[PDB]
């Protein structure tokens, strides 16, 4: 584990990696690090068509599963339509986004985190399961952290979002492998989303995210996030208020909602009414706008072992050999 | 239940019902219970803890450096005000004469009898101790302070502050690190009193007591009206202080010469005898003459914010008079280079400092340009291009299919303008993976095209090795047809363009062209005569103001060098124009590519009616009426000027370089260490520097789209255009934030070197007034502690944020601290442009604080001379701390004998005498005069306690404790009541480590009122030097003393107000300090810029 | 005439209350005093710049509204909005954080940095003065006007009385102190050092009935403060030096020779009006507080309601120590930790103890991180599912007030409970030494505390005393209300059908009901526009066979969700309101119910 003397002092909610711990955490704060510098610097976003397509890929590609805007309305007035004048259904594809609409994100991610985020339609007995995504104000909050892993994923995992990627990529490298010329070893990396935790993954990330949008404008909004007031208390003798920027904003709000975990609520229909909503350090499963994080630390925590790590710890002098010249872009293939 | 009233008088310990008068002696106690292995870190850790204390060199905070837009942003407090009167020694009373066990009527009088405060303290024991700001209600003090306790007391904590806390416990002092910890105590002493003197108001003096002199009127607070004029003293009885306030002249107070201007305006500067030290008042007076260092007279700051603008921002002062203006915001020249370097020692070194720092331009520079891209314009040039759609090939589709992100994508042109300041740092590279590559020919297609777009973004780019990429692109691209020689072996021509890096690797034909053969390769030596003739050539402007100053190091300053030949700016309505150098550029790369297009290699392979649709795209290409020729030349140069002092960080510019061999900037070289302390100055300037790896990749296609297709409002004024959007960001004085930064972030610089070789033995050329004092460890982590924490007093006194003086313990020596900056050319010119710091002010205060310590070293409850332990038992006056008589033995006199290093015993046999081990490692008898050393007796201890300090019991020995100097700690007795020294003085041995010794216990009897009857008493310890300096009054209210010392108030204290000779301005200040000066007190009006100026 | 720019603090009250109170309170004292105040924030611009806020970047948003004059007079003019800071006008500091809700909050470092180049921020107590003289001290001012003194009661009401009492709103003293040591033979001492004391809620230092300006006694006969001084430590934000801004922890007894033993109590720097709504705890069943060891969390679950025994405070066994969880167990986990360490190694931890209490720590590869896998082994071997055996203890009762060791085994046994992360300005390190007879003595007090530290998870540990002004800050209004309150409380009705189907002796044709949650208002018709609608929240009861008995929320209700004018208490556990009704409980039969606000009588 990490020391506590290992972190700097916080900023906010956020602390950094002190630079005198040099394990294969700094190379996974560093990686983190440099990968969140080339989005503050990217002209990509204040692009209206490229916000648009990030609010489309939240409510697409999964069902959702509940309407915690009626836990919402605890800090600002909603009049709530129930929308039975329109027979729709009330899951987090439809029924929440439409009601984002009237009110900004900055007056609603101060108090997004809630007990029933996720896992059943706004009641607790319906007929069906306790289901994966989360609310599409809580996935805004973590859509930073979706972005510099798809930066570390850009450069190696080029999956061109295709129909056609298992059967162009993925099958001929599984005819590539097993040949007779080379042996293989298929890494597969088991439980991986309740693998991710604030207490080692989530705490090193949500730092270096935050040293990494420390490059570029300071007083910058970011998707309707604006600017803000942070308390540094880094330095002992000088602790004073910083302004950072909306895209440190979100990692400030992103850190109380990974260190409190994930609130999976279960009301399956099966047995006769259990119904509990409690946290956990686990990732949805399905999602891979999420999972494609687990992408981005399974080439980045390869790299320094086949480098750092396995050529310097094992004991064989002529394993040390293979290990010195095997790189993750020619020697490993991860999604 | 009801709140305590009073502490319990007895405390209990809870594990043994063991009662305890002091809470002292229950800190000790349960210690004591806490305590094998286990419990020394535990007693350890309750022994070396306090965090109480405001400086923590010992807290070292690893890479607390990050330099910050914010950090700069908050300015430093400069303006604090004194309202009330500037001295730092208040007059403390020890021992009231209350305390006194006889009492009889008439013999002390007190003012409270009257229903007065005394100007004077009345007591039997009045010391001078240095209590700094006691009388300061001045706004918002310094934060750091320092508060010496009396000599009663311990006062030691105030000589802890470094090197202390895990060595020696907290009873002690460290002496082996004295030199230090009184020196950062002086430099706590003076920047907690860099402040400004203020008139307050004056009043006359309505009542008789100086009937109609202007007094200050201290009107709310009468309880420092009595302390401030001891000359309005009541003298009702003959007090001792009515004795010394008797001969007080009656015109030494309040205010001389008002010096005003304006009849109904405030006075500009008064003049007025009060209370006050000469030494507060010359850091005051110096501070004033720091803060008018950095003052401008509103005329020039005028000058200086046009300047800045370019003359094209209406910025009008009023012609008239303003008395009171103290505007302070003006760094030279010097000390903005100081500063840039601090600004390059604090940041990391790789790509993670110049890129927050590009898009701090590129961010404004995006807000203010009028050019306005619009890629619509380069599409419809290119799609009305015909051809035949039944190819295969379309020249028209497979190129716009190379020249569209899908983003915007277009501030990666305005990162790439906001890198032209900031060359040294960064440079900006073509973007690897878009070379075409060492696999495709000239024949396929989007391979050339990419190179086109790889030949108009070159000059672009600030990389140095830029036309060698552009030239070996088409050389790697068309290797098959036109071979050349390619440099050293290992790189050959089909190289993929990118490994070109270095100016070694450089073709010789790209040198010479003459070298490349026409009849061999003829359409590659024409490239070779292309980039030599046509990229563009580096001219140079200016920026800021020549009156400001500018942080530039390696440009000569207020100037910009600039990859392009600029033009000055229109005012007029302006169009896009062919004359530029980028027109020439552009023009003449197309000319090529219409050679290239239409040379013989591609007439074999291409087709002839696609052929003419390339020629055909590229002359379209050429004839595109775009905006950014005129834009790079004429009105970009122009915001280069303008934000290059509006950000927060100056540009940190190296000279570009126009194809030359030998002028290629390799490195760009940044050091914290001088090559001349340490033994490097000979070697490579690359071994002695630290060397900015900084890099973007920029992409050329989107840079293609930036040049050649860009446009503006057609009615554009350019002046106009900059004059409205550069006028919200000079309308306040935050521009002038950095220029109070830089000449903080020099007096913290000259004070911390200054700091650290002082506590060193010759280090720079500083003098060393404080050598005298004791000073071993001078390791990198003993000066690191001291540097460490004046960093750490500057950042509380200034109370700023930032990060100075940090990053230069980087490398972990801050024993050398000299900053330096160079860069190597390839042909070897080594140009080592170092930054000296100025001429500061404060460095000034601090050496005459230590100056003047050193005359009254006894003032801050340090005695110096050497320490007496001889058996005095006597019945009269007794004066330690001012021996009448000779001091007996000195060291080498007769038969006066020192002891070696090891303070060893040898015993000596059937009732022989135990010998002592002398310098000259010989057995003498202990019975005589002996002289310790200091650190001999630290080890030595339970020796001479055991046996050479019952010799002194008995009278039959006599030691010297040769020790230079010291905190002592007096004590008091009624000299009625019998005493012996030896359960105090032992109670100083048993406390002596090897590690550091205790405060020295003097005992001192109380001056008697009455001729009474004395105890015989027997008293050990005394001094050899004179250090009674700091008795102010041997006894007040009393009419007379009458057993111990006379010692009155002294009119050498004095001057100003009994002595009438005394000239108005005059001081013994390197001598004795003065209490009642003459001064200056101001009225200084603290203007906005829009109290100077008018901005619309 | 003169214009005050203000930009709120962290925790401005918003709410139905004066704007002049949430900046200082002290400007309310008087009439005199209150009438030299025009406010100007209107609701129509507050509500302009939570929309424009994103949109406009904070360096032209100044250069928006620095344009607006005097919108289309007393003496000083409050405003909300910048101006032209001029010499006519001026802005306040707190020396307090600047809230991150407020839109022109990011513009503080842009203002204040223009108000240090010109003297222009003035401290809070120079409003009080007649004329404005930017600084404390001034010469021409005492200083000891009543107004000054910000520990009296203020006057707070009037005849221009509210509905109800607002106990979300919370009267809070910036203190400064100075810690005098001890007295010599003679009347003499050190200077000592001053401090300050930065948000203690002034309704402790009132009830607790002190004054300014006298001195105190810091120290009881055991050597540990006063409960006086000790709940106003950690009832802090932060304690700092008064004249620098570095932060300081300060130790109980014996630590330094040389101790304080003594307070002069001299200034009330700043005093803001504190909300409570927004507190760091947000649902109310339940909230935790991981603070480290030789934190005093039986300062404040025994000691403040020791002090305050007239009205009820909390319920002693519906508090959960973070210590009591590992006595749980039939052998303590402390003498687990014992026998586990002895059996393994005695020399490791002989230099465990070193490196722990080091000044500067080294990697310890030898000693900690042979102690830290065996403690986590010992750990996850039996803490982490026992407390998954205490999942109702800590969360399913009315109102818990649960403590930790740590973050981890709220997160780690997936207990259903917000965790706020705590660090009290006290340093505990010291008071595990200065606890004694424990039952692995002070040696394990400090290994297992090192085990704890690396255990929690590295985020910003928030200020404790924030948490509990939410808690234990409006227990503080009741003795100074004049009023005595009345009860209230909640009803989950539970059918005769399902409490007689696995046999309950209840006597009764009505539904028998139960009291969730109970909380007190200051008078009637303040609760009228509730008691009439019901929540929407539902609540399944769990009854166990034995007497307890255990509430859980279908949907959590947001601490947020009660009104301003609601007392409720720190924890609070579950009873039938008629136990009389309930006889023969043989068994454990759960159900699901409503809840309605009633009257208690
Ligand atoms: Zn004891």
């Amino acid at each position: 584990p990490i020391p506590p003397s290992a972190w700097t002092g916080p900023i906010g909610n956020v602390r950094y990696l002190l630079p005198s711990v040099q394990g294969p955490a700094r190379h996974l704060y560093d990686t983190w690090r440099a990968a969140a510098r080339q989005i503050a610097q990217d002209p990509q976003w204040h692009d209206p068509l490229n916000q648009a397509i990030m609010r489309a890929q939240y409510v697409t590609a999964r069902g959702g599963s509940s309407a915690s805007l009626k836990f919402a309305l605890k800090v600002t007035g909603i009049v709530l339509p129930e929308y039975d004048d329109s027979k729709v259904k009330k899951s987090s594809k439809i029924y929440q986004a439409a009601q984002i609409a009237r009110i900004a994100f900055m007056l609603l991610i101060a108090a997004i985190h809630a007990e029933v985020t996720m896992g059943i339609r706004n009641q607790v007995q319906r007929r069906a399961r306790s289901i994966m995504p989360l609310n599409v104000i809580q996935q805004a909050i973590s859509a930073p952290h979706t972005l510099v892993a798809n930066y570390i994923n850009k450069h190696m995992n080029l999956s061109t979002t295709s129909g056609s990627v298992v059967t162009d990529k993925v099958i001929p490298l599984i005819l590539y492998a097993s040949t007779p010329p080379n042996t293989v070893v298929n890494v597969d990396i088991k439980a991986c989303d309740a693998s991710i935790t604030y207490n080692y993954f989530l705490s090193v990330i949500c730092g270096a995210m935050h040293e990494g949008f420390e490059v570029g404008n300071a007083d910058a909004a970011f998707m309707g996030v604006p600017s803000t007031i942070v308390s540094d208390r880094r330095s002992p003798v000088a602790p004073y208020s910083r302004p950072i920027s909306g895209l440190q904003t979100m990692v400030q709000h992103l850190a109380d909602l990974y260190a409190a975990g994930f609130r999976y609520s279960v009301s399956d229909a099966f047995s006769s009414g259990n119904k509990f909503s409690f946290p956990t350090s686990t990732f949805p499963s399905g999602s891979t706008a999420t999972s494609t994080e687990h992408t981005a630390n399974n080439s980045t925590m390869m790299e320094y072992f086949l480098n750092v790590h396995a050529p310097s710890h094992v004991k064989s002098a002529s394993l040390k050999r293979i290990l010195t010249d095997m790189t993750i872009q020619r020697n490993y293939v991860c999604q | 239940k009801v709140t305590p009233i009073v502490n319990p008088s007895s405390y209990v310990c809870n594990v043994c019902n063991a009662r305890f008068s002091t809470m002292s002696a229950l800190s000790e106690h349960l210690r004591s219970d806490h305590r094998p292995m286990i419990n020394n870190a535990i007693r350890s850790f309750l022994t070396a803890w306090d965090d109480i204390r405001i400086l923590s060199p010992d807290v070292s905070s690893k890479s607390l450096s990050a330099y910050l837009d914010s950090a700069v942003a908050n300015g430093p407090e400069l303006i604090i005000e004194d309202t009330g009167l500037c001295t730092s020694f208040m007059l403390l009373d020890n021992i009231p004469s209350a305390h006194l066990t006889k009492e009889l009527i008439g013999f002390t009088w007190f003012m409270q009898m009257y229903q007065m405060t005394p100007p004077l303290p009345e007591g039997a024991v009045n010391r001078i101790v240095c209590m700094t700001n006691w009388a300061s209600l001045g706004d918002e003090g310094r934060g750091l302070e320092v508060r010496l306790p009396p000599p009663t007391d311990s006062s030691v904590h105030a000589y802890k502050t470094v090197l202390s806390r895990g060595y020696i416990d907290n009873a002690q002092f460290n002496p082996l690190a004295l030199r230090s910890n009184v020196l950062l105590m002086l430099l706590q002493f003076t920047l907690s009193n860099l402040k400004i003197n203020k008139s307050s108001t004056f009043t006359s003096d309505v009542t008789t007591i100086t009937s109609g002199r202007m007094i200050r009127a201290f009107e709310g607070r009468p309880e420092l009206l009595a302390l401030a004029y001891p000359g309005r003293a009541v003298l009702p009885t003959q007090t001792k202080n009515a004795q010394f306030l008797s001969t007080a002249i009656a015109d030494r107070i309040g205010r001389l010469d008002r010096a005003n201007l304006i009849g109904g305006e405030v006075s500009a500067m008064v003049e007025c005898m009060e209370l006050c030290d000469a030494l507060t008042l010359h850091i005051r007076e110096t501070y004033i003459m720091l803060l008018r260092s950095m003052h401008q007279d509103p005329t020039q700051i005028v000058q200086i914010v046009n300047e800045c603008a370019n003359n094209l921002l209406n910025s009008t002062i009023p012609i008239s008079l303003r008395p009171t203006i103290l505007c302070p915001w003006f760094a030279s020249s010097e000390d903005l280079r100081l500063q840039q370097v601090m600004h390059l020692v604090n940041i990391s070194s790789n790509t993670a400092a110049a890129l927050p720092l590009v898009e701090a331009l590129s961010t404004l520079l995006r807000s203010v340009t009028p050019l306005v891209l619009d890629p619509t314009v380069l599409t419809n040039a290119i799609t009305t291009i015909s051809e035949s759609t039944t190819q295969t090939i379309s020249p028209i589709s497979e190129i716009l299919r190379l020249l569209q992100p899908m983003g915007n994508d277009y501030a990666a042109f305005w990162k790439c303008i906001a890198s032209w300041a900031y060359n040294g740092l960064v440079t900006t590279v073509l973007s690897e993976d878009a070379f075409p590559d060492s696999s495709q020919s000239i024949t396929h297609l989007p391979s050339m095209w990419k190179c086109l777009f790889l030949t108009l973004a070159g000059p672009m780019t600030s990389d140095p090795h830029s036309p060698v990429k552009v030239f070996m692109a088409l050389a790697n691209l068309l290797a098959q047809p036109e071979p050349i020689a390619i440099g050293v072996p290992g790189m050959h021509q089909t190289t993929p363009a990118s490994q070109f890096s270095h100016p070694g690797v450089w073709p010789p034909g790209f040198l010479n062209p003459q070298l490349i053969n026409p009849q061999q390769a003829p359409l590659l030596r024409a490239f070779a005569e292309h980039i030599r003739a046509n990229w563009p050539q580096p001219s140079e402007f200016g920026y800021g103001s020549t009156l400001q100053g500018s942080a530039n190091l390696f440009i000569p300053s207020n100037r910009m060098v600039y990859p392009w030949p600029n033009q000055p700016l229109p005012r007029l309505t302006v169009a896009p124009t062919y004359d530029s150098a980028m027109s020439n550029w552009i023009s003449t790369t197309i000319a090529f590519f219409i050679r290239v297009v239409n040379s013989v290699n591609m007439t074999a392979t291409v087709n002839d009616l696609t052929r003419r649709t390339m020629t055909g795209v590229m002359t379209a290409m050429r004839q595109v009426k775009t905006m950014t020729p005129f834009y790079i030349q004429h009105m970009c140069p122009t915001e280069l000027s303008v934000l290059a002092s509006v950000t927060v960080t100056p540009p940190f510019q190296v000279p570009f370089t126009r194809l030359v061999q030998n002028d290629v900037i390799t490195n760009v070289l940044v050091a914290r260490v001088d090559p001349a302390q340490r033994g490097d100055a000979a070697v490579d300037i690359r071994a002695t520097h630290a060397t900015f790896a900084a890099a973007l990749p920029v992409d050329p296609a989107a840079i293609v789209v930036a040049m050649l297709c860009g446009q503006t409002e057609t009615n554009l004024i350019p002046s106009h255009h900059y004059g409205k959007a550069f006028a919200p960001l000079f309308a306040s004085n935050a521009m002038f934030t950095r220029n109070q930064r830089a000449v903080i972030t020099r007096e913290a610089f000259v004070c911390a070197r200054s700091a650290v070789a002082q506590c060193q033995d010759a280090g720079f050329l500083v003098p060393r007034p404080l050598d005298a004092l004791r000073q071993f460890d001078v390791t990198s982590a003993a000066a690191a502690e001291i540097m460490h924490a004046v960093n750490d007093a500057f950042k509380t006194a200034f109370d700023l944020d930032g990060a100075l003086l940090d990053g230069l313990a980087l490398y972990g020596d801050p024993r050398i601290a000299d900053l330096s900056a160079a860069y190597l050319q390839y042909g070897g010119n080594v140009v080592r442009e170092h930054v000296p710091p100025g001429p500061s002010h404060i460095h000034r205060a601090l050496q005459q604080v230590e100056s003047t310590f050193m005359a009254e070293m006894n003032l801050f409850n340090v005695a110096r001379g050497n320490l007496y332990l001889v058996q005095t038992a006597t019945n009269g006056n007794w004066s330690p701390m001012a021996p009448v008589a000779a001091p007996p033995f000195v060291r080498g006199g007769p038969n006066v004998r020192v002891v070696g290093r090891f303070g060893t015993i040898v015993p000596r046999p059937n009732g022989l005498e135990p010998q002592l081990i002398d310098d000259g490692n010989v057995p003498r008898d202990i019975a005589g005069d002996w002289v310790y050393p200091s650190d001999v007796l630290q080890v030595s201890v339970a020796v001479f306690r055991d046996y050479v300090w019952p010799m002194v019991k008995a009278g039959r020995t006599r030691v010297l404790v040769e020790l230079g100097h010291y905190v002592y700690t007096l004590h008091y007795y009624d000299p009625q009541i019998s005493l012996d020294e030896a359960p105090i003085l032992e109670e100083w041995l048993s406390k002596i480590n090897p590690a550091g010794i205790p405060p020295v216990p003097f005992c001192i009897p109380i001056p008697q009122v009455y001729p009474c009857i004395t105890a015989r008493r027997v008293h050990y310890a005394f001094t050899s030097e004179n250090n009674n300096d700091s008795l102010f009054s041997t006894n007040a209210a009393s009419i007379d003393t009458a057993f111990g010392e006379n010692a009155a108030v002294s009119p050498l204290r004095w001057p100003g107000l009994v002595d009438p000779n005394y000239r108005v301005g005059t001081n013994d200040l390197p001598n004795r300090i003065t209490l009642y000066n003459s001064l200056y007190r101001y009225n200084f009006t603290y203007p906005t810029l829009d109290g100077i100026m008018y901005v619309r | 005439m003169i214009t005050i720019v203000v930009i709120p603090t962290a925790h401005f009250s918003w709410t139905d209350t004066n704007f002049l109170n949430s900046v200082d309170y002290r400007l309310t004292s008087q009439p005199k005093i209150r009438d030299r105040f025009a406010v100007y924030a209107p609701g129509w611009l507050r509500r302009q710049l939570d929309e424009f806020s994103a949109s406009l970047t904070a360096s032209e948003l100044l250069q928006a509204l620095q344009t607006i004059p005097i919108p289309v007079k007393r003496e000083f003019c409050l405003t909300i909005l910048p101006s032209l800071l001029g010499p006519r006008t001026f802005l306040l500091d707190v020396d307090a954080d600047r809230d991150a809700s407020y839109p022109l909050s990011v513009l503080w470092p842009q203002l204040r940095a223009l108000a240090l180049k010109s003297r222009l921020l003035l401290p809070p107590v120079a409003l009080l003065r007649r004329v404005v003289d930017p600084g404390l001290k001034p010469t021409w001012s005492a200083d000891s006007d009543a107004a000054f003194r910000a520990l009296r009661l203020s006057r707070p009401s009037s005849a221009s009385k509210p509905v109800g009492f607002d106990f979300s709103a919370l009267p809070v003293v910036d203190i400064i102190c100075l810690l005098e040591s001890e007295p010599d033979d003679h009347g003499r001492i050190a200077p000592g050092t001053r401090l300050t004391i930065h948000s203690v809620p002034t309704d402790l230092l009132t009830s607790l009935s002190i004054q300014e300006g006298v001195r105190y006694p810091l120290r009881q006969e055991s050597g540990m403060f006063v409960h006086w001084v000790l709940l106003a430590l950690l009832m802090s934000d932060d304690v700092t030096i008064s004249g620098t801004r570095r932060s300081v922890k300060l130790e109980t007894a014996h630590a330094s020779a040389r101790p304080f033993v003594h307070i002069t109590v001299e200034r009330c720097a700043s005093a803001r009006i504190i909300d409570v709504r927004g507190s760091p705890a947000m649902y109310a069943n339940a909230v935790c507080l991981t603070l480290p060891k030789g934190s005093y969390k039986s300062t404040i679950i025994d000691t403040l309601p020791a002090m305050f025994s007239d009205l009820p405070i909390l319920e002693q066994a519906a508090v959960i120590d973070s210590d009591a969880l590992g006595d749980s167990l039939r052998p303590s986990f402390e003498t687990q930790f014992l026998e586990r360490l002895e059996n393994l190694d005695p020399n490791l931890l002989d230099r465990a103890v070193a490196s722990i209490l080091s000044p500067t720590s080294d990697t310890s590869d030898d000693a900690v991180t042979t102690v830290l896998d065996a403690f986590n082994a010992l750990y996850r071997e039996i803490m982490t599912p026992a407390q998954r055996a205490r999942l109702p203890l800590l969360t399913q009762q009315g109102r818990v007030l649960a403590f930790a060791h740590s973050d981890y085994e709220l997160l780690s046994a997936n207990i259903p409970i917000q965790v706020v992360r705590g660090s009290i300005p006290i340093d505990h390190v010291v008071n595990l030494l200065a606890r004694r007879n424990r039952v692995g003595g002070t040696a394990l007090q400090v290994l297992l505390d090192y085990c704890y530290r690396t255990q929690a998870s590295p985020l910003a540990p928030t200020p404790a005393g924030r948490l509990y002004k939410q808690l234990f800050g409006p227990w503080l209004m009741v003795p100074r209300l004049s009023e005595p309150l009345i009860k209230l409380r909640l009803v989950a009705s539970a059918p005769a059908k399902v409490l007689r189907a696995a046999g309950w002796t209840i006597d009764g044709d009505p539904p028998l009901e139960v009291s969730c949650l109970c909380a007190y208002v200051t008078d009637r018709a303040a609760a009228t526009a509730l008691i009439e609608r019901r929540l929407d929240s539902r609540a399944l009861v769990t009854v166990g066979g034995d007497q307890l008995m255990f509430v859980e929320y279908a949907p959590p209700l947001p601490l947020v969700s009660i009104p301003r004018t609601f007392l409720l208490p720190v924890t609070y556990v579950v009873h039938w309101v008629p136990p009389q009704r309930v006889l023969l409980n043989g068994g454990n039969v759960s159900f699901t119910s409503g809840l309605e606000w009633t009257f208690d009588d």
